[PDB]
């Protein structure tokens, strides 16, 4: 099948070229949202701290 | 007959992995190199180089090579019954009578795994069938009925070059097994070929073998055959180092991590013998700190004696004793007094070490050391004394090192300015140096010039650790 | 040192140099790399009627040094005995890159409407219509339509 | 790892590194280094 055995190789190759570009950018955005998550841990408190004790 | 079961066990442990496992690691694998049994088999080849291989004597003669080379067949899933044949033939050595069927009867034994059946398609089984028998034959070079057979066995390995060049007809990357075995066996090629004479048309063998490994399969072949070519041009007359000066294509992944180390060592000996101090001593230094381990007894030692010849030629070397193997001491009986003659400025001792040890200096064979070592003695003198005093006289240093006249001291100081160590000029009336040292030279913006290279080197290694963190 | 023996400015000692070339060129691969300039002198000279062989050993030494587009230039300059070879390293890798240039050239000129192209240099099309007849008269036309893919 | 050309190839001794930084320098000599006082 020397007509399309070797040319269908690019077909499912272009797509993971693009995902190979893509997951990079998703990692580029999740650091941003990781920083947003970490800072939004600290908006509610640790000025107004009340005192109990562990049991 | 109780010890030959240990080769019986390790032999099956080798070709189980190699034959069945790396054939299954060749069928569909090797995304980069999933043939981990290839590195396992090179580990076992180092294991057969530690031990006796299989059947050199082993209290008998010639048991395994007539035995296991039969009947591989790669067929219907009862070829583990051919493995059962391989296992249950082992009553012959323990129980039956051993007979001699190696190094003479091997000539159809190599054709047995082809003349059984159409076994399989891949070449690492063929490289197995012509390597795993015949590499247990090469390390017995007693030159009587054994070396003509290494010669013909590696003529079968030249047929393995032929069936490396014309098998799978393009792009099945079995070269990441066969060049890995072929590095070893082509070194043993060069060994057995040059146990007798220099190799002449094996040079063109090596040239075209470097040519065929250019781009289609450029994996561990180019650098290793280039080590072969380099040591070829090293052992004999020195004409084709201009080939590396015009065709410097010497940069792989530097895979085997010691091949690159000793490669930089050999080309450090090259630049040492071309002409170099700086670049040669830094690649000698990089190969020195790129010594892989000390797990191989005293093999760094002679090669290190020839390694730091250029550091001896610096003149700024102390005694080198931290390297000294005590079994190297009886061979460095010249070399210890030679670095003592580096520390001493005596002239009669500078030529009496030569008059005492010229034969070991010929064992070195690198009288480029002695063609500049007198000049090294006078440069050691000029470095010491010119770092010592600000305004010295040329007469003080001259008739302190027996120069006897002002004008050759002038030529010494002039060729030292030309060689650029210190500022030292001449209060020209009859000589009588007027000079200076150099502190308050610079100390602040000049470090931060080099700190770009410091931290740019650091961030290079950052990204390299990133691209190495990519591997799991 | 085989090129300093060329002060005789005719091709009649260039031919003895080439009779040395096709004898020991693989040993003297170190030697011709400096002689690239005088191989250029041989190619530029139209009075040098063996300029076919000049471009031959030019593409040979550039196949050695790893030049490939100039291997293409002097591969076209090599002549009519260039394509006809059946050898398994040299000629087929360089006609691989040559007809790779043919198909990328026919893509770029298929991306170029109505002319203004780079013309057929006078040593293309040789194994195109000669190995094409191998593909045709081997009675499987899948390469014969694969070129029709590759030319657009 | 023997795969190269090579298959043909502090008691009194690390004190000898500083002593070969000292071997061309004043063995003991003790008189010279005590008689440099009284020549003036």
């Amino acid at each position: 099948d020397l007509y399309s055995r070797y040319k269908k190789l690019q077909q499912e190759l272009e797509f993971l070229e693009v995902q190979e570009e893509y997951i990079k950018d998703e990692q580029k955005n999740l650091k941003k949202e990781f920083l947003h998550a970490q800072e939004e841990v600290k908006r509610i408190q640790s000025i107004p701290l009340v005192i109990g004790q562990f049991l | 007959p109780p010890p030959p079961p240990a080769p019986q066990d390790v032999e099956m442990k080798e070709e189980a992995a190699t034959g069945g496992g790396s054939t299954g690691e060749a069928d569909g694998k090797t995304a980069a190199a999933a043939a981990e049994h290839s590195q396992r088999e090179l580990d076992t080849v180092t294991l057969e180089d530690i031990k006796e291989h299989v059947k050199q004597l082993e209290k008998a003669v010639s048991g395994k090579e007539p035995r296991f080379v039969l009947r591989a067949l790669r067929m219907l899933p009862s070829t583990s019954r051919r493995l059962n044949h391989y296992v249950l033939y082992k009553a012959v050595q323990g129980f039956f009578t051993s007979n001699n069927a190696t190094r003479d009867f091997l000539l159809p034994f190599l054709e047995e795994p082809m003349d059984t059946e159409a076994d399989l398609q891949f070449r690492p089984r063929t490289g197995k069938a012509a390597s795993t028998p015949l590499l247990p034959e090469v390390e017995a070079y007693l030159q009587l009925l054994v070396v003509i057979f290494m010669m013909n066995s590696k003529r079968y390995k030249e047929a393995q070059k032929i069936s490396d060049d014309l098998m799978q007809k393009i792009s099945t990357q079995n070269r990441r097994a066969l060049d890995l075995v072929a590095a070893k066996c082509y070194y043993y090629h060069a060994r057995v070929y040059e146990f007798l004479d220099k190799l002449d048309v094996v040079r063109s063998f090596l040239h075209a073998r470097l040519r065929t490994a250019t781009l289609r399969h450029d994996a561990d072949g180019q650098a290793t055959l280039l080590n072969l070519l380099l040591r070829n041009y090293l052992h004999y007359s020195l004409y084709d180092q201009a080939e590396k000066l015009v065709s410097k294509s010497v940069f792989p992944e530097q895979a085997n991590n010691n091949e690159w180390a000793r490669y930089l060592y050999y080309t450090g000996r090259i630049k040492a013998i071309q002409l170099e101090y700086s670049e040669a001593r830094r690649t000698m230094t990089n190969a020195l700190r790129k010594a892989p381990q000390h797990t191989a007894v005293g093999f760094k030692q002679t090669v290190h004696k020839l390694l730091i010849v250029v550091e001896l030629l610096l003149g700024e070397i102390p005694d080198r004793l931290q390297f000294r193997q005590p079994s190297l001491k009886r061979s460095l009986m010249p070399y210890f007094l030679l670095t003592q003659a580096v520390r001493t400025g005596n002239l009669a001792k500078f030529n009496q070490v030569l008059d005492q040890f010229g034969e070991k200096f010929q064992a070195d064979g690198t009288y480029t050391l002695i063609i500049r070592l007198r000049h090294n003695v006078i440069k050691t003198g000029v470095r010491m004394i010119s770092l010592s005093y600000s305004r010295i006289s040329l007469a003080d240093i001259a008739q302190k090192l027996q120069l006897d006249s002002p004008e050759d001291a002038e030529f010494i100081v002039a060729k030292a300015i030309r060689d650029g160590v210190i500022e030292a000029s001449i209060n020209h009336e009859k000589g009588y140096v007027q000079s200076k040292e150099m502190i308050d030279i610079y100390s602040t913006r000049e470090p931060q010039l080099a700190f770009h290279q410091r931290i740019s080197f650091c961030l290079d290694i950052h990204n390299m650790s990133v691209k190495a963190m990519r591997f799991p | 040192g085989i090129i300093s023996l060329l002060d005789e400015d005719e091709p009649q000692l260039k031919e003895f140099a080439l009779h040395k070339l096709n004898a020991v060129v693989n040993d003297f691969w170190a030697e011709i790399s400096e002689s690239v300039d005088k191989i250029e002198v041989l190619y530029e000279d139209e009075g040098f009627r063996s300029r076919q062989f000049a471009a031959l050993v030019a593409s040979k030494v550039f196949y050695h040094l790893g030049a490939f587009e100039e291997s293409l230039n002097y591969a076209l300059g090599a002549g009519d005995l260039f394509n006809v070879n059946d050898n398994s390293e040299y000629v087929e890798t360089i006609i691989a890159k040559c007809i790779d240039h043919y198909t990328k050239q026919c893509v770029e000129n298929a991306d170029l409407p109505e002319g203004e192209k780079k013309p057929i240099d006078q040593r293309l099309e040789g194994i195109v219509n000669k190995m094409f007849q191998r593909c045709l008269d081997d009675h499987k036309y899948k390469q014969a339509i694969g070129i029709a893919l590759e030319t657009r | 790892m023997s795969e190269k050309k090579q298959p043909v190839d502090e008691d009194n001794w690390d004190d000898d590194n500083v002593e070969d930084d000292f071997s061309n320098q004043l063995r003991a000599e003790l008189e010279k280094h005590g008689y440099k006082m009284e020549t003036s």
